[PDB]
């Protein structure tokens, strides 16, 4: 009843794992991913990300959620098997 | 370390990147919720 991804590849995951979808509702998954949405958009609130820089943002993205996955600081269940069920089905896609 | 094991991640980035895209980012947090988040 919500809105649909942007990438038809990534959407098909998004449509396609109920498990995923159950992870993203609640508030504390959807509050951490936040956090790293952030990053990619931006490094510092003064703006970056012109033409490049998006790459290097990659990196500082994941360094949130390597504290968030199996064996972090503040790793959540829920963003365990987010990822690990997100990542299930993109390494499921690729021939 | 600059791209980490596998392109997992890479594309867990953009993945939710296009949720907050549209709007499936979006969340709200109570007291308690931002308590334990926040931790204030």
């Amino acid at each position: 009843m919500n809105k649909t991804l942007k990438t038809k590849a990534f959407d098909d995951i998004y449509q396609n794992s109920a498990e995923l979808q159950e992870l993203l509702k609640y508030n504390t998954v959807k509050f951490h991913l936040a956090k790293v949405y952030r990053i990619l958009s931006s490094t510092v609130n003064d703006g970056s990300s012109g033409k490049m820089n998006s790459d290097l943002q990659k990196e500082l993205a994941v360094n949130y959620l390597n504290t968030l996955r199996y064996g972090g600081i503040h790793y959540n269940e829920a963003i365990e098997e987010f990822c690990q069920i997100l990542l299930d089905k993109l390494n499921a896609v690729k021939k | 370390g600059p791209h980490m094991f596998a392109n997992e991640n890479s594309q867990l980035l953009d993945f939710i990147r296009e949720l907050g895209d549209v709007g499936l980012l979006e969340y709200e947090l109570s007291q308690q919720e931002k308590d334990v988040l926040f931790g204030s």
